[PDB]
């Protein structure tokens, strides 16, 4: 919702801060083409340095939900 | 040396799978009679909420009720039979 | 109008007997990954 | 050796989004909800690390005061 929260600077809370200074405040027309544009730095930050990480990374290959086997 | 490395069909048994099926086998698997389902827009594809509840699957393209692949055949066989391959000439194909 | 035609199709594997064993494994992997990749758009496609 | 089915992958998301459950540990698109993936469920992470990708605090987020820190 946009309220202040003090968190140690953790790599995670490092990367929120900077989305929220560069994604999230984007508008929402916005938002979709940058987050496309900016997909592999995103998807690079949230697996090196956020708790939740990109779900599509096999073996540390980047991937995609569509790019990635049941298996 | 020529090979052919792709091809495809649009027929009186639909793409080039469906009617294969139809001319191999007679009769449509699981895969062949969701494909003509969705060919025939007998199914349409619905993702999100829809009465409430979030369905992600096969609907009836009218109703939009969910309709499960199970039933895709129990429900459509006969339309997609009577309205596919060699057939009474139906004037709303070919403008009245 | 007198339009006859003939074509003959040979089985694909014939094809492949003209060539190394290298070049047709490095052949067959990039058909598996093209065939995950074309059934994906495909099946995307329908779908949407 | 069989890529996910469109179907499947919009049943995942859908899944992924199901509120009856605890909010997934990834985010698995980018999309209008990235911001709801990232941020929604931040909290247990400081205290559980074990479920967390290499157990390392630095992935985490810890609720602190500047001032108090001292």
């Amino acid at each position: 919702m946009g309220e202040p929260i003090h968190k140690i600077a953790t790599r995670g809370v490092m990367l929120w801060k900077e989305f929220d200074e560069t994604i999230f405040n984007l508008p929402k027309n916005k938002l979709v083409p940058t987050l496309e544009a900016k997909r592999d730095y995103i998807i690079s930050r949230l697996n090196a340095d956020f708790q939740k990480p990109w779900f599509a990374t096999v073996n540390g290959q980047a991937r995609d939900l569509a790019t990635m086997t049941y298996e | 040396v020529i090979v052919v490395t792709g091809f495809a069909e649009v027929g009186p048994w639909g793409s080039a799978r469906t009617r294969w099926e139809m001319e191999a086998f007679g009769e449509f698997s699981l895969e062949g009679c969701v494909e003509m389902a969705w060919i025939m827009g007998f199914i349409s594809y619905h993702n999100g909420n829809l009465k409430g509840r979030p369905y992600t699957g096969w609907v009836d393209s009218k109703t939009k009720e969910p309709v499960d692949d199970k039933d895709v055949k129990a429900k459509y066989e006969t339309s997609i039979l009577e309205h596919s391959g060699i057939r009474l000439i139906e004037p709303e194909l070919f403008n009245g | 109008g007198q339009k006859g035609g003939q074509a003959i199709v040979v089985h694909p594997d014939y094809l492949y007997g003209a060539i190394t064993e290298d070049r047709y494994n490095e052949y067959v992997a990039k058909v598996s990954a093209r065939e995950k990749s074309a059934y994906k758009f495909f099946h995307n496609g329908m779908i949407y | 050796e069989q890529f996910l089915n469109a179907q499947d992958i919009d049943h995942f998301l859908s899944m992924c989004q199901n509120p009856m459950q605890k909010p997934v540990p990834f985010v698995p698109v980018l999309d209008r909800r990235f911001e709801i993936f990232f941020k929604k469920d931040s909290l247990w992470q400081s205290e559980h690390l074990e479920a967390v990708v290499d157990q390392d605090v630095q992935r985490t987020c810890i609720l602190h005061g500047p001032v108090a820190a001292q």
